[PDB]
RNA sequence: GAGACGUCGCGACCCUCGGAGUCGUUCUUGACUUGGUCGCUUGAUGUUUCUUCUUCCCGUUC
RNA sequence: AUACAUUUUUUGGCACGGACGGGAAGAG
């Protein structure tokens, strides 16, 4: 029954952490759209999991995406 | 702001332009990269006044208040 | 636009020459206008099989060349 | 080499070809695309091995443009 | 006169038949009538480190060397910083170039050592006095009560360092001063175009810039000029 | 024939063991249950699992692995 | 709205373009595509440590060109207008 | 043109129409086969006639990689 | 329509050589083509980027991943252009 | 008749039998092909040294039959019929080609003038068309 | 610098031996077909793993 | 005569006396 766009519209304010094509992030999703690019508060860059810095207020261009997580 | 960037460019800029595919006019440009040999470590940047930007090129753009 | 004309090859055990250097053997069970490919699970070429059936997106492919004529 | 306004209007002209793999083709545009796919008249792909120009001379080429970067005009027609 | 066409098509005699000014001057020079600046607004951000900077305000940075005291006691940035004297150095020869190559006709080796000599008896023998604080030194960029304490110091450790060591800029600097006072007129030409094609539209700057195209891309003489129209007088 | 996307929808109804190869990465893979359905190959994957490949196991949430970093499918 | 028209508008400028491969390319932008395929004449080709190499014209690909560099002087607002 | 018989045909094919450009281009502006029919022969045509002519008297029997070549219209 | 796509269709029946992404030539009997370069050829040689040489059937290439076609050179003459 | 950037820019070009130029006394000039052709024809002309040019990183080939060459200031060198009196005239092609014909020239009537020329000259394969051999 | 694995060459005791072409219809077109082997006695070239000095000669540059 | 970015193209999987060259000999 749950496909994916309204597992996204649910998750929005809520935290997120995204892969890339590599790094890790860690922040509260703000909006989401059909393309699949990214709007996030308090954004924490894990290099590896290891945050190494707090960005804060970021927006994430989809294709570089590689997961979302909780 | 800030933008992250698929070639390692850290591009500090202040923003001009604005479309569906995030390509960017921008001012007051200041890149920061690193020109590296191998067991190298070099910090370096330089400013650019007027400067066009493709898309596909931004991975996270952000703003430091 | 136009289907990928591969009925002739329906059937048949080919190898999907996959992205990265990577392969896969199988026979082939369908595709759609992407060339994504449905498939008989077989093995990753020294090998082992997963899967029952196996489904390969369409960019990842290379080729697929075709072991039985 | 002529002032032209675009590649259409400069048909047949000796063309230098470069794509992302780093080989270089020349030959003539016989004809373009959409999608800047290039036919190639009298093609020879010119590669460089990491020293010198090696050459191979292909002949009739289709050219597709995901993988060309640039193209320069070798020579006038002819 | 006419020495390449089979009668009347090029002015240029057999002797020179390959001179190209275009090989000389840049579009945006257009044979003398500007000099362009615009570059040097980009390597100025990249030495500045910032944006604050216009072309209009680089210009009025410039400026500052048609005076003959200000570049020295009112400088845009430290003349000790080495991004600065890099970018002086580079500019100062470009403003040189330019002047020689503006006015072929002149003796350049003739105003070289007038230059030169200029620099060696005057510029670097005190040649700024204040009634207040004396006489400024270009190497050391300190004042000096009296000319006796003054000479006793062109012997000292410090400005030996000095002079030995920043010599070449200082004598760049004196350069670019110099050669942009005998350009006045193309300063202001130029700074006046600037503010012209500044408040353009986008048309208006459109056909500007064909203008600009096609004088540099222009036959030096055309198949419709005259021989032989002279008025009396 | 039996098209892609009825497979994909025949593999949501029974939930059963996915095994997703990524696109231009070779060393890791996703293990999980299918629970989404995209027009494109993106999909939602609830209890997934990421496997570094023998050329052991470690810890993963629920996930969705976006449709253009697929490559294999299994179920 | 879109930056293609923008760019189209961007006519006869001598201007420095950089590519995913990080090639400096200065050269007169004769005309540019509605797909970013620029059209180059009076071309100067430079990498990033390695000696220069000039060409006549060239017609660089839009999907290659990262960021082309802007001229010194331009009035930015006024373009942007539809 | 002229046609040459009685060449060497070890020579390979590429090396024999080169040497043939260069020996014969002391005349003026300038086909070989290597099947059984055509092997140790050549077509060599040139723009004027006159340089045909004078080829073919000034060349007549001259050693090419061994042999003596004779050449006909 | 594109002229190339055209060309390669005519080269149908022809020899066409063949090379990908990856470097990987082919030669071989062209069998079918599509709008998008989706080629299949029989009889086909397939050149390893490193060297060596396979021998193999039917291959299909798809034109994503194809780089640059070679067509014979009596298709020069006509008739699409 | 120089040899004049005119007389080059009105010469026939053509794609031979490599692009070459159809072509005087000195051989000058050269800068206006611009690097552009893999063989230059100078074949009848009264050229008395083979010296005179601009670097020409693509010439390939150089016919020069019957002129004068007297003197010498590239892989094929063709200078059939021309003036080579002396075995150490021919020195200056050491420094260069695989293709070399100097037939009818007075050079090759002296004593060891084919082993003079394959010591000082080992780069060639191929002499008045016959193949440089081992013994 | 050395070991594969290929791909195109100097010699030879060897082998081997002599766009074009045809037709239907009409004053000009449409169809159908189409060097190999051994050495190198130090030939040329990619992939792919591992680990330079001294002396003499010939050419460029300052 | 009265025109637009989510698998096949262009929104990319990209990036990290002194030198020089050749040839020969002798050593590790
Ligand atoms: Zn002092």
């Amino acid at each position: 029954p749950v496909n994916p766009k309204p597992f996204l519209k649910g998750l929005v304010n809520h935290r997120v952490g995204v892969k890339l094509k590599s790094t890790e992030y860690r922040g509260t999703l703000v909006s989401t759209d059909n393309y699949f690019n990214l709007q996030l508060n308090e954004a924490e860059e894990f290099v590896a999991g290891v945050s190494h810095g707090t960005l804060g207020e970021i927006f994430i261009r989809c294709n570089n995406v590689l997961y979302i997580r909780e | 702001v800030i933008i992250s960037l698929r070639n390692n460019h850290k591009i500090i800029a202040r923003v001009k332009a604005f479309d569906r595919h995030c390509n960017m006019v921008l001012e007051n440009v200041k890149e920061l990269w690193t020109e590296k040999k191998g067991k190298n470590v070099i910090n370096r940047e330089r400013f650019i006044s007027k400067l066009f930007l493709r898309g596909d090129s931004v991975i996270v753009v952000l703003k430091t208040p | 636009v136009s289907t990928p004309e591969l009925k002739k090859y329906m059937d048949k055990k080919i190898l999907l020459n996959i992205n990265g250097s990577r392969k896969v053997a199988g026979i082939l069970r369908g595709y759609d206008i992407f060339l994504n490919v449905v498939l008989d699970d077989a093995m990753e070429i020294n090998n082992h099989q997963l899967g029952l059936q196996t489904v390969i997106r369409g960019n990842s492919i290379i080729s697929l060349e075709a072991l039985d004529a | 080499v002529a002032h032209s306004s675009r590649l259409a209007n400069l048909i047949d002209y000796k063309l230098r070809v470069l794509t992302q793999d780093g080989r270089v083709y020349i030959g003539q545009l016989m004809a373009f695309d959409k999608h800047m796919n290039l036919v190639l008249n009298e093609c020879i792909e010119e590669r460089v091995p990491k020293i010198k120009v090696e050459k191979r001379v292909l002949g009739l080429t289709i050219l597709r443009g995901e993988q060309i970067l640039s193209t320069v005009v070798e020579d006038k027609p002819l | 006169s006419s020495s390449d066409p089979s009668r009347r098509t090029n002015i240029l005699s057999d002797r020179a038949r390959d001179l190209d000014l275009n090989e000389i001057f840049t579009r945006d020079e257009q044979y003398g009538e500007y000099m362009e600046l615009e570059q040097f607004h980009s390597l100025w951000l990249n030495v500045i480190k910032r944006g604050d900077c216009s072309l209009l305000q680089f210009l009025d940075i410039l400026e500052l060397f048609l005076d003959d005291e200000k570049y020295l006691l009112t400088p845009p940035m430290d003349r000790k910083n080495d991004r600065y004297m890099a970018f002086l150095l580079k500019l100062s020869k470009y403003v040189e170039t330019f002047f020689f190559k503006s006015y072929a006709l002149l003796d350049a080796a003739a105003v070289e050592n007038l230059i030169k000599s200029d620099f060696e008896h005057s510029y670097c023998r005190g040649s700024l006095r204040s009634e207040a604080k004396g006489i400024y030194c270009p190497f050391c960029s300190r004042w000096f009560k009296t000319s006796s304490v003054f000479e006793s110091h062109l012997v000292g450790k410090i400005h030996k360092k000095n002079e030995s060591k920043r010599r070449n800029f200082v004598y760049s600097e004196y350069k670019l001063h110099r050669y942009l006072k005998y350009l006045n007129d193309e300063f202001s030409r130029t700074r006046s175009f600037v503010e012209r094609k500044l408040a353009f539209t986008a048309n208006e700057r459109m056909a500007e810039m064909d203008i600009l195209t096609q004088k540099y891309e222009a036959p030096a003489y055309d198949s419709t000029e005259k021989e032989g129209a002279e008025q009396v007088d | 024939m039996v098209p892609p996307i009825n497979c994909i929808f025949n593999f949501l109804q029974q939930q059963t063991p996915v095994t997703i190869w990524l696109f231009e990465q070779i060393g890791i893979r996703i293990k999980g249950k299918i629970v989404g359905f995209d027009e494109f190959m993106n999909v939602v994957i609830d209890e997934a699992v990421e496997i570094p490949v023998n050329s052991k196991g470690t810890p993963l949430g629920k996930i969705l692995l976006k449709g253009d970093n697929i490559t294999l499918i299994t179920s | 709205m879109k930056l293609v028209n923008f760019l189209k508008k961007l006519r006869n400028e001598q201007v420095t373009i950089e590519l995913k491969n990080g090639t400096t390319v200065w050269g007169t932008l004769q005309s540019v595509s509605p797909q970013m395929n620029a059209i180059l004449t009076d071309v100067k080709l430079t990498l990033p440590s390695d000696n220069i190499a000039s060409l006549q014209y060239i017609n660089i690909r839009g999907n290659t060109i990262r960021q082309i560099i802007l001229p010194d002087s331009l009035n930015l607002d006024s373009l942007l207008v539809d | 043109t002229l046609y040459v018989s009685q060449l060497n045909e070890k020579i390979n094919m590429q090396r024999l129409r080169v040497n043939l450009f260069l020996l014969f281009a002391t005349f003026g502006e300038v086909v070989s086969m290597n099947f059984k029919k055509q092997r140790g022969q050549a077509f060599i045509t040139m723009r004027t006639i006159d340089q045909a002519s004078l080829a073919q008297i000034s060349l007549n029997g001259e050693r090419f990689f061994g042999k003596p070549l004779k050449v006909e219209f | 329509n594109g002229i190339p796509v055209k060309l390669l269709n005519e080269a149908q029946g022809h020899i066409v050589s063949l090379e990908l992404t990856t470097g990987a030539t082919y030669r071989g009997k062209l069998v079918e083509s599509e709008d998008s370069m989706n080629v299949q050829l029989r009889d086909v040689i397939a050149t390893e980027p490193q060297g060596a040489v396979t021998h193999m059937d039917q291959i299909f290439v798809r034109g994503s991943q194809i780089k640059f076609i070679v067509v014979p050179d009596l298709l020069k003459n006509a008739p699409l252009f | 008749m120089k040899f004049t950037p005119s007389i080059v820019i009105d010469a026939p070009q053509y794609y031979v039998d490599d692009l070459q130029l159809e072509t005087e006394s000195m051989p000058s000039s050269l800068k206006h092909l611009t690097k552009p052709t893999h063989i230059l024809d100078l074949t009848n002309n009264d050229l008395i040294m083979i010296p005179d040019l601009s670097r020409r990183d693509d010439i390939h080939t150089l016919l020069l039959g019957r002129n004068n060459i007297v003197e010498v200031d590239v892989q094929n060198l063709t200078l059939s019929n021309n003036s080579i009196r002396r075995f150490e005239d021919l020195q200056r092609l050491r420094r260069a080609l695989k293709n070399l014909t100097l037939i009818g020239n007075q050079v090759c009537h002296l004593a060891n003038y084919r082993e003079h020329v394959l010591r000082l000259v080992p780069h060639l394969e191929t002499l008045d068309f016959q193949n440089v051999t081992a013994e």
